[PDB]
């Protein structure tokens, strides 16, 4: 779920950086590091908007090393459990689907899939279709997906989605 | 009792996994069925069982394998059959190839025994419930209920859950007790058909729970009392410690991968070339990191180990990580934010781009200050050398070009 | 004093005596017996001139 | 460095960014003398030294 | 607390003195930017105490009172007795 | 090889053998003592 936020991260500068530049060395490794985090707090980092500020660089006994904590604005991603979201079909085979929400990687097994919609091995390219084929669901199309379960993965989240539920389909 | 596992202490059988078969207290005898230990080089031989315990000295036992006739008749020993029994040599061995055997309860061990998983395959209530755990009321006044595993015990667990809206804790037993989930959580398996494996549950039916795990995208039903709620991470340790995350490994002599992933039976090595491909535990062996080693960039300089490079070109774009292992034409590069391949990638080195003779000889100085003393070399560099002299009681660095060794 | 053990770079792991570190000196002599138990004893002496 | 651990006014150490340590007891390959700037030296003590 | 009033000694403490100079001459020897010019000198060292004599070293000393607040000074805003 | 001892009762040479139990074969003394090393030895008569 997009979102935006005002964080705070800590950043360690070198000594070889204390030149006259020192504040834009700061703000470009604040970018470097916390763009594209992923942590199971905030969810995933898509950019950053802002630095609120620059607290006083703290000089550490024994290592020249300046902490130098920055608080910064920036933009999220934190999905939930139990949301519908729209997603983007990437690919589609017979064990499940496949959609993208932004970062966030989610997917379709047959149980989400309500009882209408069947596997078409033959179908050249996979798809879920009913009887009717009223609806066909094919790779690139816009789904709505109740997500259903999350898991962090590596510092990276990914979840898993649903569209068991009324309606929820290509539209 | 009858069916119970034990061991034996001294003989030639020691150490090895037995299954009761009958107790006769009057005798002081018990009958063990076990995986026979026979020699097939003896029977070929046909050497006298006297002889062997004779020079059994220097004689190595033989190993476990299951018993068959038709090797002995190709080995020209004589196999008799008695029922379902076959007597060969004064021992009744079964059909399906298990060694029946009568022992002292003396020699045989009774405590402190417990066979092992593989044990148990050759030969071939219980409840799981920790702390942290979600289990429902299945059965009593109080159904439908959800508490929180706060204790543990055996047979009786007397879990003192914490209900919805309900502050004061409940007593429930084992059978009880239940292990149930709610939908979009996290759930680990510690037994099953794949255990150690984590997933989410799209649905929780009567008794068979259905999870997908991360390491595929494949169904998984396992009994949700075998299931459980952890939000902890799949750790993954491997059994044994054979292999350690992030190791060289030589699955073939002209490729070299890097051990990415750990699993309960595969292994997810990383070779040069870069593509993933599944080996088995045996198969992989274990090769030695070169600690120092040499290679070549494309900015002609020299690169070590553990040195942050960046891949401007190759498989990878705009990628930093560490090196781990070096290769003539390849080096492994390590990251942590990083989710594929386990953090662990493998790149070009020339697309990689920056981002003793003498020693123990007596020597007899013969030019300078020291001209005419004498001494051993204990360590000579390239160009100098150091002699420590019989006389002074000093070791002193002296020129190569001022020392002529002694010849006898 | 050369001395190696019977394992239960293989088979051997070396138990030898050095002599003590920054000391220097020449073996004044060496006596080679049995100890109580028959065992081979040896004594080295080594003189420094100081 | 190149003095090594034996000429007294030498060194005994290479300690490079990465925090490994390179001896230079054993003399090691001439390569490994190499020193840039985020290295160190465990360098002996000198006159001036507190 | 305000830095309009600074109830703290004006005077550089020795140990303030120590300090700043051991934390400086390890930022020069780690090869963070001069300020003073470093005609014919290396030593990290005497190259910082030529800074603290300029009046030229980039730090700032935070002093806790007992009471937990705090004052902020420039080192060159603290007079050098020795 | 040859590993000539000294006996220190009989002053008696004497080879003797690895693993072989120490004593002289003369006395059955079993105090024996290493003969003086042949490598060249110097001092500076300082
Ligand atoms: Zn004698």
């Amino acid at each position: 779920m997009f979102y935006h936020i005002s964080l705070e991260h800590e950043i360690l500068l070198h000594p070889r950086y204390f030149g006259p530049n020192l504040l834009n060395t700061v703000k470009q490794k604040l970018f470097t590091e916390v763009e594209g985090t992923c942590t199971g707090k905030y969810g995933f980092v898509i950019a950053v908007t802002t630095i609120d500020n620059i607290g006083a660089g703290v000089i550490q006994p024994g290592r020249g090393f300046v902490l130098y904590p920055v608080k910064y604005k920036a933009i999220v991603f934190r999905p939930f459990k139990g949301e519908v979201v729209d997603a983007v079909v990437t690919q589609v085979n017979k064990v499940g689907l496949f959609t993208e929400i932004g970062p966030m990687s989610c997917f379709i097994s047959r149980h989400s899939i309500p009882s209408e919609m069947e596997f078409d091995p033959n179908s050249n390219p996979p798809c879920y279709k009913t009887m009717d084929e009223d609806i066909v669901i094919q790779q690139d199309d816009e789904i709505r997906l109740k997500i259903v379960g999350t898991r962090v993965d590596k510092n990276d989240i990914f979840a898993i989605g649903s569209l068991m539920d009324d309606y929820l389909g290509l539209v | 009792k009858p069916k119970s596992w034990v061991r034996l202490k001294r003989g030639i059988y020691k150490d090895d996994i037995a299954q009761v078969d009958y107790v006769e207290p009057s005798q002081n005898t018990i009958s063990l069925k076990m995986i026979p230990r026979i020699d097939y080089d003896r029977i070929k031989a046909r050497m006298s069982l006297k002889d062997w315990f004779a020079k059994r000295k220097k004689f190595k036992r033989p190993p476990q394998r299951l018993f068959d006739a038709e090797k002995i008749r190709s080995l020209g020993g004589d196999v008799a059959s008695d029922g379902d029994f076959l007597i060969f040599e004064g021992n009744r061995y079964s059909r399906k190839g298990f060694l029946f055997k009568s022992f002292a309860m003396s020699a045989v061990i009774t405590e402190g025994v417990k066979p092992t998983l593989s044990e148990l395959e050759k030969f071939e209530r219980e409840h799981n419930f920790q702390p942290g755990d979600n289990v429902e009321v299945c059965e009593g006044e109080l159904i439908n209920l959800q508490g929180k595993i706060l204790s543990v015990d055996g047979n009786k667990i007397t879990i003192m859950p914490k209900h919805e809206d309900l502050k004061d804790m409940l007593e429930f037993p084992a059978q009880e007790l239940r292990k149930y989930f709610k939908m979009g959580d996290h759930v680990k398996v510690i037994a099953g058909r794949f255990e150690g494996d984590t997933g989410l549950i799209v649905r929780v039916e009567e008794n068979f729970v259905i999870l997908f795990s991360d390491l595929t995208m494949h169904e998984l039903k396992v009994l949700p009392r075998d299931l459980q709620l952890c939000s902890e991470t799949a750790s993954g340790v491997d059994v044994g410690g054979q292999h350690e995350w992030g190791e060289l490994v030589q699955l073939d002599p002209q490729t070299v991968g890097v051990i990415v992933r750990l699993e309960r039976e595969t292994f997810q090595v990383l070779n040069m070339y870069g593509k993933v491909v599944t080996v088995r535990h045996q198969a992989v062996t274990r090769k030695k990191d070169n600690r120092f080693a040499v290679a070549l960039d494309s900015e002609q300089n020299n690169i070590h180990v553990k040195d942050i490079v960046k891949v401007i070109d190759g498989p990878h774009s705009g990628r930093e990580g560490e090196i781990r292992h070096l290769f003539r034409s390849f080096a492994f590069l390590h990251c942590k934010k990083l989710v594929e391949n386990g953090g662990m990638f493998v790149c070009k080195t020339r697309h990689l781009v920056l981002a003793n003779e003498l020693i123990g000889q007596t020597v007899r100085i013969s030019q300078g200050p020291y001209k005419g003393y004498i001494g051993v070399v204990k360590d000579a560099t390239e160009s100098t050398a150091r002699v420590e002299l019989h006389s002074t009681c000093q070791t002193i660095s002296v020129d190569r070009q001022r020392l002529t060794t002694v010849g006898s | 004093i050369g001395k190696t053990v019977t394992l239960p770079r293989y088979t051997k792991r070396d138990c030898s005596t050095f002599l003590r570190t920054s000391e220097t000196g020449i073996v004044d002599q060496v006596m080679v017996t049995l100890n109580q138990e028959g065992y081979k004893f040896c004594k080295i002496r080594v003189r420094s001139v100081r | 460095v190149r003095r090594g651990n034996s000429q007294y006014p030498g060194a005994k150490y290479i300690i490079r960014d990465n925090g490994d340590r390179i001896d230079l007891r054993f003399h090691p390959k001439p390569s490994d003398l190499h020193l840039q700037t985020g290295y160190k030296v465990e360098r002996h003590m000198c006159d001036g030294d507190i | 607390q305000a830095n309009q009033k600074r109830i703290t000694t004006p005077y550089m403490t020795k140990y303030e003195r120590a300090r700043v100079l051991g934390t400086r001459a390890l930022q020069i020897a780690m090869c963070a930017p001069v300020m003073v010019e470093l005609e014919g000198e290396t030593d990290p060292l005497l190259i910082a105490m030529k800074e603290l004599k300029a009046r030229k070293i980039p730090i700032i000393i935070r002093r806790y009172l007992p009471d937990g607040s705090y004052e902020d000074w420039g080192v060159d805003e603290l007079i050098i007795s020795d | 090889q040859p590993m000539i001892y000294i006996c220190g009762e009989c002053h008696t040479e004497n080879e003797i053998k690895s693993r072989d139990p120490i004593r002289c074969r003369e006395c059955g003394y079993r105090i024996m003592y290493k003969k003086r090393t042949k490598r060249l030895v110097v001092f500076d008569a300082r």
